[PDB]
């Protein structure tokens, strides 16, 4: 199955260059042509230029021409860009697509890739603060609250995936140059306190991994 | 009347870019629907399609060469280019660029399964071998005999017996590609054993040579 | 250029016209929370093999049109000419209570002299709610995508005070105003 | 991808014959196909397009049916001109994939070849290399093989040859292979032989001779 894996997150300050990859597999990588799109927070979808992924051959977007840089790698089947003097404007979703055999370099789509966050700013990375929510002294709501953190994104799950159902994790929300993020879990009320209910919320930007079990007040 | 012409280089090295265009008259880029396609074929092969641009500048490319092949029109200069990059040994072909039909229109509106008008073909040869001539050895014994126009490149390379007087059983057949990169045909003659001069010419290396057979 | 226009941005029949006329170079694609689009139709209405019949891309020239699990932006895609634009794009049950939960704040957050209070409106519909925290600004209020499954909205407001700000008042609440307000405190 | 099987890919006929092509794919293909007659050193011909449509200033001869996955080209009279080669093109899918081929030359009674060694020249062996070439001349059909020995020993991979075009009048074949050995190889052997296989022989017939 084709598949196109995206590198993970990056935090630049504006004037900083970051550089991205987009590793394929399931198919000939030197067949096709990869294109980059950008994706402001608001939801919009800009065309960046595209590679030609055999020759090397490129073309850009006169917008982001100057600033944007194409590479690719035959031995290790991987796409990249070099993103140069960056703003805040560029704090977007960067995803990387595919195009369809004898279209050429033009498209549809067929596949895209993870897609990576960048977030552009001078704020300096803070670890976040996890905090157990449990209700107030025949389904319960617990929860957990990920305040004071930067940037994004956060990961955070249940019993180590185990809980999927009843959970609810809302966007995070800015608080001057800083994250909070909540989550909550509808379990039935037998299941705790009686079995244990924690809730894992990693950090990537500072390595940080904490888990928090919801015990009663 | 409805007219093509291939243009390009006849030769070209390994690796480098082959720059094919195709002249025509009878029809503008302008029109709806119509379109201007690619076509190869290898010494002796079958026909393969390449690529075909259309009016609209829509453009599809052979799955095999979707990232080798590129191609482009002229609207104003009446032509279509293509461009094929790193080519090899096996690109070497004869190139055709026919003309598609466009569909039947309605005040702009469509309400062109073939390729009607082909081109007069272009002959390329993809080899990195230099110019050299031929050497002729005699095919010495109703009763046959010949000469075997060996080693030489690029073709073609005109074969002649006696003057002219010759034609009467003369079988000139026609080149083969050896591992060196060189060619090699051989011209033989069948005549009355009773009975008991190839006029060879190889244009590019100016190499004639009018040898006898005992 | 060739300007791309959706149309409506929220509300099947989706509008997408352009600037210049072009062939029917025209892809749409869908794209769900939190991960990137799907390939729907390519140029000239062609069901990318795998997708339901229920999709189809009419149109040509500069108009077009596109007629639980189709809860997401739709975005077209001009394959004409360079720059490749798309649109503004798109995002596309009976009403239900939101179940409220209140919280009060951890022991590890009093330690550092915060103090929040949250409250969960979970699976309710529609997402129009209002939250009155009501004490015996300083509120943040998130709200989730539209549930792909039970199609229903939920929301967690965080009142955020001071350890002495929440140690001079013994009595928090949380009112919910959705289609006689839900209360809760502690 | 998308394949189109031409059946057949080779055959006999007579002048003011009827003979029939057909064009396979594996998916289903509308009525987008066309076929072409090309003729050596001239590009192919457009004959019947849209399946079944026939062409301007093209012959009757020429009809074109079939839908689907299969159509087939039928020459009522063969006239002497349609004696080449015709392809099929579907323009449904891309790539506009296009067949096979099918040969069609002339019908003529079996003509077994007449087997023409030769050694390698001198002139030749003083530049290191040595050519044996072996001649079947005015065969029929155009399938036949050519199997070099040398002292019993069954050559492969280091021979070549060439066929010519069924002549104008003769209507028949000529295959011209070609053995090329190092000098040094070709000295040491001495019994080199050639021997040919073609449906016009009661047997296989070997024409050697001796360093």
């Amino acid at each position: 199955g084709v598949q196109l894996q995206q590198s993970g997150p990056e935090l630049v300050k504006p004037g900083a260059s970051v550089k991205m990859s987009c590793k394929a597999s399931g198919y000939s990588f030197t067949d096709y042509f990869m294109h980059w799109v950008k994706q402001s927070h608001g939801k919009s979808l800009d065309w960046i230029g595209y590679i030609n992924c055999y020759t090397g051959a490129t073309n850009y977007s006169q917008k982001f021409k100057g600033k944007a840089t194409f590479t690719v790698d035959t031995s290790s089947n991987t796409a990249y860009m070099q993103f140069n003097s960056l703003t805040s404007e560029d704090s977007a979703v960067y995803y990387c697509a595919r195009t369809s055999i004898g279209y050429g370099s033009s498209p549809p789509f067929p596949y895209w890739g993870q897609g990576t966050l960048v977030t552009v700013s001078a704020a300096k990375t803070t670890p976040p603060s996890v905090y157990p929510l449990a209700p107030g002294s025949s389904m319960v709501t617990l929860g957990c609250l990920v305040k004071g953190y930067f940037p994004e994104p956060v990961t955070v799950t249940w019993n180590s995936g185990s809980l999927s159902s009843g959970v609810h994790t809302f966007p995070a929300v800015l608080q001057s140059d800083l994250y909070t993020l909540s989550s909550s879990v509808t379990v039935p009320s037998s299941p705790r306190p009686s079995e244990t209910v924690t809730c894992n919320v990693a950090h990537p930007a500072s390595s940080t991994k904490v888990d928090k079990k919801i015990v009663p007040r | 009347r409805i007219t093509l012409k291939e243009s390009g280089p006849p030769l070209v090295k390994p690796t480098q870019t082959l720059t094919l265009t195709c002249s025509f008259s009878g029809f503008s880029l302008s029109d709806f629907g119509v379109g201007v396609g690619w076509i190869r074929q290898p010494p002796g092969k079958a026909l393969e399609w390449l690529a075909i641009i259309y009016s609209d500048d829509d453009k599809r490319y052979s799955p095999s060469l979707n990232t080798r092949l590129t191609i482009t029109k002229d609207t104003s200069k009446n032509q279509v280019v293509l461009v094929m990059t790193r080519v090899s040994p096996v690109d070497t072909a004869t190139y055709f660029c026919a003309h598609r039909r466009g569909p039947t229109t309605l005040f702009g509106v469509p309400i062109v399964n073939a390729m009607d008008v082909w081109g007069q073909g272009i002959t390329v040869t993809i080899s990195s071998t230099s110019t050299k001539g031929p050497s002729v050895f005699p095919l010495a014994p109703a009763a046959a005999l010949g000469c075997l126009v060996k080693d030489y490149f690029p073709e073609p390379v005109t074969v002649s017996w006696n003057s002219g007087a010759l034609t009467s059983g003369v079988h000139t057949f026609p080149a083969v590609l050896q591992s060196s990169g060189l060619y090699s045909l051989s011209s033989v003659v069948t005549v009355p054993s009773s009975s008991l001069t190839c006029n060879v010419n190889h244009k590019p290396s100016n190499t004639k040579v009018d040898k006898r057979v005992e | 250029e060739t300007t791309v226009t959706q149309s409506p941005a929220s509300l099947v029949t989706i509008r997408c016209i352009t600037s210049t006329d072009i062939d029917d170079d025209m892809n749409w694609y869908q794209q769900k929370p939190g991960e990137p689009p799907r390939l729907l139709i390519s140029d000239g209405n062609t069901l990318r093999p795998g997708v339901p019949s229920r999709f189809s891309s009419s149109g040509y020239g500069t108009d077009f049109v596109f007629t639980s699990e189709d809860v997401a932006d739709y975005y077209c895609l001009q394959s004409d000419n360079l720059p490749y634009t798309f649109g503004g794009g798109t995002n596309l049950r009976a009403d239900a209570a939101p179940t409220v939960s209140i919280f009060p704040p951890s022991s590890e957050q009093l330690t550092s002299g915060g103090a929040s209070v949250v409250c969960f409106l979970n699976n309710f519909y529609p997402k129009d709610i209002n939250v009155k925290w009501k004490i015996d600004n300083g509120v943040l209020n998130s709200w989730t995508d539209q549930d792909s499954k039970d199609s229903t909205y939920s929301m967690s407001s965080t009142l955020t005070l001071t350890k002495d700000e929440y140690e001079r008042h013994n009595s928090y609440t949380c009112e919910a105003t959705h289609k006689s307000p839900i209360v809760k405190s502690f | 991808a998308l394949q189109l099987t031409q059946s057949p890919s080779s055959l006999s006929a007579s002048v003011g014959d009827r003979i029939t092509i057909t064009c396979r794919a594996s998916q289903g293909v509308t009525s987008a196909l066309a076929w072409y007659r090309q003729k050596p050193g001239s590009p192919p011909q457009l004959l019947i397009y849209d399946a079944s449509s026939l062409e301007s200033g093209v012959p009757s001869r020429f009809s074109g049916s079939g839908s689907g996955t299969e159509f087939t080209l039928t020459i009522s009279t063969l006239r002497p001109e349609d004696f080449a080669t015709y392809y099929c093109q579907q323009l449904h899918f891309y790539p506009h994939t296009f067949g096979g081929g099918t040969r069609v030359d002339v019908r003529r009674t079996v003509a077994a070849p007449s087997v023409f060694i030769f050694p390698p020249s001198d002139e030749q062996l003083k530049s290191g290399t040595a050519s044996v070439v072996c001649l079947l001349n005015n065969f029929y059909p155009r399938e036949a093989k050519v199997q070099w020995k040398v002292d019993n020993a069954l050559q492969s991979g280091n021979s070549q040859e060439s066929v010519t075009e069924q002549d104008s009048k003769d209507s028949t074949y000529s295959l011209s292979s070609t053995l090329t050995l190092s000098k040094a190889d070709y000295e040491k052997h001495k019994v080199y032989e050639c021997e040919v296989t073609h449906q016009g022989l009661s047997s296989p017939v070997t024409k050697s001779f001796n360093r």
